[PDB]
């Protein structure tokens, strides 16, 4: 059974803070509450590797009183004035702590960029669905629905937005259990097929979620995973479906370590992988069974977000409704938010802080 | 031969020759005197001293160089830096032989004053008799901006790797004079007129006419073949500056000096001491003038230093414990006040050794249950046996400095000012004298020996101190009762009464009358280390704690969370209950040194010269006037050290160590709570807590 893998091969460490330090550490940990909520227009610190190293070093004659992708991880703080990133990013109405990007550039090479807020529109507007065209899809069935709805959709200051990998921040906390899936497949898949097999892959990581956060009213019914398929509706994607899964951690929990996130993975891999439907569902197309890169979690690593191609499969995503889903419509909007599918996001009294899991 | 009824304000060193000899010299000192009526006036004396009374206040140097510091005449302006003891010495001998020559000489107190108007020096004081004219006090505030250059204060403590930086700035400033002449200076006197200066660069352009009189006296000193004429500047209406920049008011001072002394006349000397003229500092501040300007500069009540001025000549602190006698005739009082003793105690100063135990004390570590425990002291008592036992050596070596002593002692009791300079001084002149240390070791011996011996028979019984200070059970008092405070007043005039007999049996005479002080009335103790207890009264919830560390505002915080959780721990009156209420205890501790994550003043530990430490980032060498405030303590958050002072305000820091900090902390607490789990309760378990496994996250 998922019971006896966790009742044997995972020791979780909780800590309850409670009152205000609560509220201290969400903020101390995570983004700052504007770092994804949208804007009109980016301030941040984008330039190439060797320009972001200059301008570091020019940040750094101006914050003598102490001490490149360690370092710009390292840029936080807060205090009552403005952070210490200001020196870098150049405004005064920074707040931390603030995403760090890694972002690859044609024809080679890589830039980061750490910003303060960004237009998300932007991003995700040619991918957002109208809510009169939702709330008019009319189709009763939840795979129907979520698969119809999946049919609907439609310099380095500008290569951010076709290509931006998330850096791993490990000093800061984890809100959202960012899955990346890689199934290898030998024979194609059409994408019905796929579709119920990712209601399945939800189901189980939820029994596994629930497992492993005990006091959180998890239902598997209406606990939001959000799947986002990497374009390659006819699935035309051989040898490789690259997905993507994010869940938010559940209510009173957040997680705290690389560690303890690579663990999260192993265990929702090994309950997916022991759930009967899903490996009927999507056998016999699969060669490996490894669908889980669980070292992707260390600091320092990136993942590519929603929305971004490749240097080209943006991630879009494949509305996997939950099975009893109380409002659609949102449903259908958050996986657009940039809230649920960054690691260190603000979470959307007590909370306990999963600090380990062996 | 002119007498003056008069008030001599400031005593300073003016000039220090050779005359045509070889082996004494002779010196001319600068009288700041006063009438009834507060009418300032300048006289001088002279004083000769040779080589042996220098070698005195030194503790062998030679006074050719006591006189190639008759090189502080010009603008070479830090020249006690080279030799600061050399300077102490002078200074010390100066005032022996002017007390020794010149007579009775008290600061601020009614004085009758001689002189020889064929030569217009003072030959002789005596006391007097006349409401006195009152001290007048001058606000000062000053601050420059030297521009020394940061690599070159590197290079200092790159040869003195613990120097204190106030004396790497110095010692630049003194390598490269020309730092205090193209320098920002503003200067603030206020006196009651007004005397500000703006100086863009000091060596360019209120009346400095009626803040300071120029006073030019004619003099045929002896040791001169010729008539010298002495410059002077008489302070008006005020006799003291109050105000830290040591460059700032030197080169303040240096240029008065440069331009008062432009024409031709005699020059003086312009020297002067503080903490920051050594390289590993000097824990008290202090400013002392012993030349040029003429007149003092409390570095701050300011009653305290003003009667410690007047008490001790001024000297104080800046000859340091040749305020009381020499060094070297400290080994003859002590041998003469070893003879006097008898010779039990003489067996008792002969085989001390730091580290012996006296009396039988309750083994560390152990606790004392519902008891009527009493914590006594006698107030200084180790001053008190110092000035005894240098009186009872005298006729070992005059007298002078130990009347200074006796007035610190009998003042003490009453006045704080006194109290703060014994317990700075009473340590100092042992540190300058071993054979002192043997002494004290063996007279507070016999004192606790007596103090055991009659707790035998007044239902006390010692349970740990040193003899001055000291604590135990009472065990005979019925755990309960108003018939507690009367056997501890038996208690403690039996102990008052017994040691004043034992140390009047061996010839040791005291100022004033012992009193045993009552420093509390306590029912629980708990005992964890030599220096470590705490105490606690059941009855109402008082308590004392000591010997805890307190290196910063982290380490109160953890002595209160250690106080509370002892009252609770007590209260319990298993031992697994007490171990939840500890770890309690530390969870919300460690919780709320979380809110408290970006505080770096908070984190800072206090790290002597002596206490290996941090290394200084060369960042923190152009922190320019704040390098200057570093005398004695470096103050330190940390995983790389970060000296919190040697950077403008606000800091602009990477997270601050806390866990590195909450491990330091948490290894006291635990030293604690070992202490009260394995004494009161038996456990042999040494408390630990798990850090690196809960509550480490916080911080990474």
């Amino acid at each position: 059974n998922i019971g006896e893998y966790v009742k044997h091969n995972v020791t979780p460490r909780e800590t309850v803070l409670d009152g205000d330090t609560a509220k201290a550490y969400l903020r101390a940990r995570t983004y700052a509450p504007g770092a994804l909520t949208p804007a009109p227009a980016y301030c941040g610190a984008v330039d190439s590797a060797t320009k972001m190293m200059g301008r570091l070093a020019d940040a750094e004659k101006l914050l003598v009183p102490r001490g490149r992708l360690l370092r710009l991880a390292a840029t936080e703080q807060q205090g009552p004035t403005p952070p210490a990133i200001a020196a870098l990013i150049r405004n005064a109405a920074v707040q931390t702590p603030l995403p760090v990007y890694r972002i690859s550039m044609v024809p080679t090479g890589q830039a980061f960029a750490a910003l303060a807020w960004d237009d998300w529109a932007r991003i995700t507007r040619d991918a957002r669905l109208a809510e009169a065209v939702v709330s008019a899809e009319a189709h009763p069935d939840h795979g129907a629905l979520g698969r119809r709805l999946t049919d609907r959709i439609r310099d380095a200051g500008g290569q951010m937005y076709v290509n931006r990998n998330e850096i791993f921040n490990g000093a800061l906390a984890i809100t959202n259990i960012i899955l990346d899936l890689d199934i290898a497949l030998k024979e194609p898949v059409p994408f019905r097929r796929l579709h119920e097999a990712l209601g399945h892959f939800r189901r189980g990581a939820l029994a596994a979620v629930q497992l492993l956060f005990p006091a959180a009213r998890v239902d598997p019914d209406a606990y939001p995973c959000y799947f986002f398929k990497s374009a390659c509706p006819v699935c035309s994607c051989t040898d490789k479906i690259g997905l993507r899964v994010c869940m938010p951690v559940p209510a009173p929990y957040v997680v705290h370590g690389s560690l303890t996130m690579r663990g999260v993975a192993r265990v929702i891999q090994q309950a997916v992988l022991l759930d009967r439907d899903f490996v009927e569902a999507i056998g016999s197309y699969v060669k490996n069974f490894l669908l889980i890169d669980t070292g992707v979690y260390a600091h320092g690593h990136s993942l590519r977000l929603p929305y971004f191609a490749k240097i080209c499969g943006r991630l879009l995503p494949v509305f996997v409704i939950p099975p009893a889903c109380k409002d659609v419509p949102a449903f259908v909007a958050a996986h657009a938010d940039p809230r649920r599918f960054h690691f260190h996001a603000p979470p959307t009294r007590e909370i306990r802080v999963l600090h380990s899991l062996g | 031969i002119v007498w003056v009824e008069e008030s001599v304000s400031a005593i300073t060193l003016y000039a220090v020759w050779l005359p045509p000899a070889r082996e004494y010299f002779h010196a001319l000192v600068y009288f700041v005197c006063r009438n009834a009526a507060g009418e300032g006036r300048a006289r001088f004396a002279e004083v000769s001293v040779t080589a042996t009374e220098l070698r005195d206040f030194y503790g062998s140097q030679a006074v050719v160089a006591a006189a190639r510091a008759a090189t502080t005449p010009a603008a070479s302006p830090l020249e006690p830096l080279e030799n600061p003891t050399l300077w102490r010495a002078l200074y010390a001998c100066v005032l022996a032989a002017l007390e020794r020559q010149t007579g009775p000489v008290a600061l601020f107190a009614p004085l009758r004053i001689g002189s020889d108007p064929r030569t217009g020096l003072v030959v002789k004081v005596e006391r007097a008799w006349g409401p006195p004219a009152a001290p007048r006090a001058a606000l000062l505030v000053a601050e420059a901006n030297i521009d020394i250059d940061p690599m070159a204060l590197a290079a200092r403590v790159a040869e003195h790797p613990d120097a204190r930086l106030a004396w790497a700035r110095l010692a630049a400033i003194r390598d490269t004079p020309q730092c205090a002449s193209a320098a920002s200076l503003t200067v603030n006197i206020t006196t009651g007129a007004l005397f500000a200066r703006e100086y863009q660069t000091l060596a360019f352009p209120g009346a400095f006419g009626d803040l300071v009189e120029v006073c030019e006296v004619g003099l045929r000193p002896r040791g001169h073949p010729q008539r010298v004429t002495a410059r002077v500047l008489l302070p008006r209406d005020y006799d003291y500056f109050v105000s830290f920049s040591a460059p700032a008011l030197v080169a303040l001072f240096r240029q008065w000096h440069t331009t008062v002394h432009a024409a031709p006349a005699l020059a003086p000397v312009f020297a002067f001491l503080g903490p920051e003229f050594e390289v590993r500092g000097g824990p008290v501040p202090y400013f002392a003038v012993l030349g040029f300007p003429g007149w003092p500069t409390f570095t701050v009540l300011v009653r305290g230093a003003a009667a410690a001025y007047a008490a001790l000549l001024g000297a104080w602190p800046a000859v340091g414990a040749r305020v009381v006698l020499p060094p070297r005739a400290w080994p003859g009082v002590a041998s003469a006040a070893a003879g006097c003793l008898l010779p039990a105690v003489r067996e008792a100063v002969a085989r001390w050794h730091p580290a012996t135990k006296i009396i039988q004390l309750l083994d560390p570590p152990a606790a004392v249950g519902p008891v009527w425990t009493a914590r006594f002291c006698f107030p200084g008592l180790r001053a008190q046996l110092l000035a005894a036992l240098a009186d009872l050596g005298g006729s070992g070596l005059g007298r002078t400095g130990l009347a200074r002593l006796d007035a610190l002692v009998v003042a003490a009791p009453s006045e704080p000012w006194a109290g703060a300079v014994l317990e700075r001084l009473v340590p100092d002149t042992c540190n300058a004298c071993p054979a002192l240390r043997q002494l004290l070791g063996g007279v507070m011996a016999a004192v606790c020996l007596q103090i055991e011996e009659t707790a035998s028979s007044v239902k006390f019984a010692v349970c740990g101190g040193d003899g001055g200070a000291f604590w135990g059970v009472f065990n005979v008092d019925p755990q309960d009762a108003d018939a507690a405070s009367g056997v501890i007043e038996d208690a403690r005039r039996a102990i008052e009464t017994a040691v004043g007999a034992v140390l009047r049996a061996n010839a040791v005479r005291l100022r004033h009358p012992l009193c045993l002080a009552l420093e509390g009335v306590y029912t629980h103790a708990v005992a964890w280390s030599q220096a470590g207890v705490w105490f606690w009264n059941s009855r109402d919830n008082t308590d004392h704690l000591g010997g805890f560390p307190l290196r910063g505002p982290a380490y109160t915080t953890a002595a209160g969370v250690v106080r509370d959780t002892l009252r609770r721990v007590l209260g319990l009156t298993d031992a697994l209950t007490a171990r939840g209420l500890m770890e309690d205890a530390c969870d919300r501790l460690i919780l709320d040194a979380f809110n408290k994550r970006l505080d770096a003043e908070y984190w800072s530990v206090r790290v002597s010269p002596f206490e290996a430490s941090d290394p200084l980032p060369p960042t923190a060498f152009r922190g320019g006037a704040l390098l200057d405030a570093e005398h004695y303590w470096r103050r330190v958050v940390r995983s790389v050290g970060v000296p919190v002072d040697l950077y403008p305000r606000p800091l602009v820091l990477p997270p601050v160590d806390c866990a590195h900090h909450l491990r330091e902390i948490l290894r006291e607490i635990e030293l604690v709570f070992t202490g009260v789990l394995a004494g009161v309760w038996g456990e042999g378990g040494k408390f630990v807590y798990p850090f690196d496994d809960k509550m480490s996250f916080l911080f990474a």
